[PDB]
RNA sequence: GGGAAUUUUCCGCAAUGGGCGAAAGCCUGACGGAGCAAUGCCGCGUGGAGGCAGAAGGCCCACGGGUCGUGAACUUCUUUUCCCGGAGAAGAAGCAAUGACGGUAUCCGGGGAAUAAGCAUCGGCUAACUCUGUGCCAGCAGCCGCGGUAAGACAGAGGAUGCAAGCGUUAUCCGGAAUGAUUGGGCGUAAAGCGUCUGUAGGUGGCUUUUUAAGUCCGCCGUCAAAUCCCAGGGCUCAACCCUGG
């Protein structure tokens, strides 16, 4: 357009979408779990995926991902949450750290070992 | 070009002449030379000048509270009244 | 006052100061206004432009300790007075 | 920081490298898996192209990517200009005079110091030699009998005209610099300079 | 008689009554390595004879790319070709071929080996590579302007 | 308005009909740039008449190419340039039409005579 | 104590610098050093060469074989590093003496392959594949989306690829993104022309000859510290890094 207009600042950037405010830009966070449960995903998928209601220290109250196979997770626990969301299941915006404060490494895992906190067979 | 030119309104008050100053400057992300304005306070205690004058401006020691500067006679000028 | 002292700038365990003058209540990474001598212990290494530094010292700079004694093994102060 | 691991397995897939080893593969082993291989992509032979510097001079992705810095910071040709950094390697440099049967023999030579340039010792296989330096080895019966034994027990490749031998030191002299023509690899580095595009 | 490759294949349906037919478009480039470029589009019910029906519709057009001593473009140029649009520049010898995928072949077989190009319309393979051809028909050396100017080729280097 | 804004596209409205005349208006201006033309090759000839007062010029063009055009200094935005950042149109093959002090030249005249000025118009 | 998370309640004024004193000297948690941490960058290892034929073992198979695999075993060679035993600084400027670091770097001798590789990925983007188990279950996932009894997309196994004392996950910024398009976008129908007109400020403005030189161009002067970046040169066994000059 006319450079006239561009001196009013016709043009300005757009702003972050950050899909993370809970941590508030911090990489984890530390949150005690209020309430275990499962929930039903989206229609083509099916199945019973496991979560946990966190409070965290940053002043949220939110909800994060069970990954791996089995847990020993219970209301009254100290979890350590990091980012990465889960399309499958709408509002789910965060993970949990397994090999951690109180969630143990996953059991009978040998490939992908360091992304479950797992030690390694000797 | 060392000194600053300007416009002589409001002239009421005593022994001194507020001034407008006006310059051209390229607009840094577009490099247009916008006309932008800024005011000034000077003296001149023969009250030598009124509204609607020519009028140049010099530095000199602070008289008063944004009063800085002195007003004195433009220099170069291009009258040039009838020439063939 | 001016004072002509040397401020380290280097490796860890190897020295190796620049003659320079400054005020001297600003600390030893000051900002300098003349650079004037290089100088390390271990490979023994001297320009010493004397132009500049009679320049401060008739001005009253006053040498510090070591870099009178650099000085000192030159010929600077015969033809200082 | 070094591979320590079988040579053939990857001689079969990559390609030849006279630098790692004379020594060549036995078996077109099976049909079927040449079936299953078939053709390849772009990215893949690019990708194959760059593997074969990270064998013929024994060289990590960031030890080579720092070399591919300074042939951008150089003027002209810089495909030819990272080559000019590779064989001017001491690594290299030692084998191919002859030294060694093997690069990888060459820097475990340079390595437990065995080896000295222009009257000093060198314990850096990455270490680049200027045009007219001398390599020689130790005084030691030992580091004699080692560069003795490669250039004795087997027959010798005709060196190029950047090189010489002087046998009575049983040394080498570096004349000028390499042409890239004179590389001891066949190589595409066009390929290369079109993989590290990203980087 | 030379070489030629693929630049894409793609598959498109019908909406016949009992079903729908399934049949290939295959896009097939060109080249000699030594100027000789030519683009075919081709489409059939197979994947080998569509790759046929490309290689003679690329063959029914070939043209020669301008070339300097050191395989590069004589100059810059742009070009356009629906929501295509294509561009391309000269390079430094051992610069390499960098572009697009479908920009990529088309040039690395012409047979420039130092050059870049950037594409700033469409994705599409054929709208892109047409582009190309489009840049390179505009194109020519400094020898031609001087006949067409009547100024000698040193006096332009000035 | 801008009257040379004016003059590049009656040169290029022509080629694009593939015509032989313009009938461009003459002016102080324009009489340089026509100049420039014709000792560069991209112009046959010129011709001036008048039917009133005013005067006008009458240019003859050559029978894949195009005869590219492009203006760069606007009266909405003014462009200047030093004499280290000269522009090279195409290696060569392209000229520039630029006014210094010493009258309007060619980015080549300029490139031998020292001096910078304000970049008008680029041809190729 | 808070937090996902960031160090010894150390040695010394030998050097550098500062204050006092005529001087000797005094003080200096500044500073110079050591220690902890793979936090990052750089560098070197975790063996070289040869290894005929054959065998055990793992996986796969069209059951003939193929692969792991010259890999291993084995034979010689060497000792960065490792262990043992000696020698041993520069830094100090100032006749001599004056060293926290420090018996530190460093050098010589002996022993001997002996002390040393793991992490992710293998549906497409994206280099790298089969088998078993499971049966829209358990679970994967950055996007598209995989799994409902022969799953190259889950888990295990073998094999392969890419990195390497690091490898991956997460978070933050830029790029890709021409996706705020000065360079470099658009408004008939895809988001976009006020319902229309008159007009203030503001923006721009026909031709010709002069004036001035604010903008603009050229030549000189001063300045934009040093460090950093760029080019060259030199010094640490190379590099990082340090230094000189421009
Ligand atoms: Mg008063
Ligand atoms: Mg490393
Ligand atoms: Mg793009
Ligand atoms: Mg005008
Ligand atoms: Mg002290
Ligand atoms: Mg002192
Ligand atoms: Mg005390
Ligand atoms: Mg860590
Ligand atoms: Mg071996
Ligand atoms: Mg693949
Ligand atoms: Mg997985
Ligand atoms: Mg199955
Ligand atoms: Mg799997
Ligand atoms: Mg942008
Ligand atoms: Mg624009
Ligand atoms: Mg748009
Ligand atoms: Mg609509
Ligand atoms: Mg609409
Ligand atoms: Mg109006
Ligand atoms: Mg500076």
């Amino acid at each position: 357009p006319t450079i006239k207009q561009l001196i009013r600042n016709t043009r300005q950037p757009i702003r972050n979408v950050t899909k993370s405010p809970a941590l508030r830009g911090c990489p984890q966070r530390r949150g005690t779990c209020t309430r275990v449960y499962t929930i039903t995903p989206k229609k083509p998928n099916s199945a019973l995926r496991k979560v946990a209601r966190v409070r965290l220290t940053s002043g949220f109250e939110i909800t994060a991902y069970i990954p791996g196979i089995g847990h020993n997770l219970q209301e009254h626990s100290v979890v350590l949450v990091r980012g990465g969301r889960v399309k499958d299941l709408p509002g789910v915006r965060y993970h949990i750290v397994r090999g951690t404060l109180d969630a143990v490494g996953v059991k009978d895992r040998q490939q992908g070992r360091s992304k479950y906190g797992v030690k390694k067979p000797k | 070009m060392r000194s600053m030119q300007g416009k002589v309104i409001c002239a009421t008050n005593d022994k001194t002449v507020n001034v407008e100053v006006v310059r051209l400057a390229p607009h840094p992300k577009y490099k247009r030379r916008v006309r932008k304005k800024k005011k000034y306070q000077a003296h001149d205690p023969d009250n030598q000048f009124k509204v609607g004058d020519w009028v140049q401006l010099d530095k000199c020691r602070p008289i008063s509270k944004t009063k800085t500067f002195l007003a004195v006679a433009p220099e170069g000028r291009q009258s040039s009244a009838t020439r063939p | 006052m001016v004072k002509l002292r040397l401020k380290r700038c280097g490796r860890k365990q190897r020295a190796v100061y620049r003659i320079v003058a400054i005020d001297v209540r600003s600390r030893r990474e000051g900002r300098d206004l003349q650079k004037v001598g290089f100088y390390d212990p271990i490979k023994s290494q001297t320009y010493l432009n004397v132009p500049a530094i009679l320049d401060f010292l008739e001005k009253g700079a006053q040498p510090t300790e070591t870099v009178y004694d650099i000085l000192k093994r030159a010929e600077v102060f015969k033809e200082f007075r | 920081s070094r591979y320590r691991g079988p040579r053939f397995k990857k001689i079969r897939r990559l390609g030849a490298l006279p630098g790692l080893t004379n020594k060549r593969p036995r078996a077109g082993s099976d049909l079927r898996n040449q079936s299953r291989s078939g053709k390849r992509s772009q990215y893949r032979i690019r990708l194959e192209e760059k593997q074969k510097l990270r064998f013929h001079y024994g060289i990590t992705e960031r030890q080579l990517l720092k070399y591919v810095r300074i042939a951008r910071k150089a003027k002209g040709s810089t495909g030819q200009v990272l080559l000019q950094l590779l064989e001017m390697r001491l690594d290299n440099i030692l084998f191919r005079l002859g030294m060694a049967p093997t690069i990888p023999g060459a820097r475990q030579l340079v390595n437990h110091r065995h080896i000295l340039v222009n009257g000093r010792i060198v314990d850096i296989p990455s270490y680049r030699c200027k045009p007219q330096d001398t390599i020689m080895a130790r005084d030691e019966q030992k580091s004699i009998a080692l560069i003795q034994n490669s250039l004795d027990l087997s027959p010798r490749e005709e060196l190029p005209k950047h090189l010489t031998l002087n046998p009575f030191p049983y040394k080498g002299l570096v004349n000028q610099i390499i042409d890239s023509k004179w590389v001891g690899l066949k190589i595409n580095e066009l390929l290369v300079v079109e993989y590290y595009s990203r980087q | 008689g030379f070489e030629e490759n693929v630049v894409q294949v793609r598959r498109v349906t019908k909406v016949v009554k009992g079903g729908k037919h399934m049949r290939f478009r295959a896009i097939v480039v060109v080249g000699d390595k030594k100027g000789q470029v030519g683009v075919g589009v081709g489409k059939a019910k197979e994947v080998v004879s569509a790759v046929q029906k490309a290689a003679v519709d690329a063959r029914r057009n070939i043209i020669t790319v301008p070339m300097t001593k050191y395989l590069t473009f004589p100059h810059r140029n742009e070009a356009d070709y629906g929501a295509a649009r294509v561009m391309l520049r000269p390079a430094a010898p051992g610069t390499g071929v960098i572009a697009g995928g479908a920009v990529r072949t088309v040039l690395e077989m012409a047979g420039v080996e130092n050059a870049l190009g950037k594409q700033l319309g469409s994705n599409n393979a054929l709208n892109n590579a047409r582009a190309t051809i489009v840049a390179v028909q505009t194109m020519r050396q400094f020898s031609d302007v001087a006949r067409d100017r009547g100024i000698p080729m040193e006096e332009l280097w000035k | 308005k801008d009257t040379i804004a004016d003059i590049i596209t009656c040169i290029r409205n022509a080629d694009m009909n593939r015509k032989g005349t313009v009938r461009i208006v003459s002016t102080n201006i324009t009489e340089n740039i026509v100049k420039i033309l014709l000792r560069e090759g991209f112009i046959e000839n010129a011709r001036k008449h008048q039917e009133r007062n005013k005067y006008f010029l009458v240019l003859t063009l050559r029978h894949l190419n195009t005869f590219h055009l492009k203006r760069v200094s606007r009266p909405g935005l003014r462009i200047y340039s030093n004499y280290q950042r000269i522009p090279r149109i195409l290696g060569g093959m392209g000229i520039a039409i630029l006014s210094t002090s010493r009258g309007i030249m060619t980015d080549r005249e300029a490139r031998l005579e020292g001096i910078g000025g304000e970049i008008l118009c680029y041809i190729w």
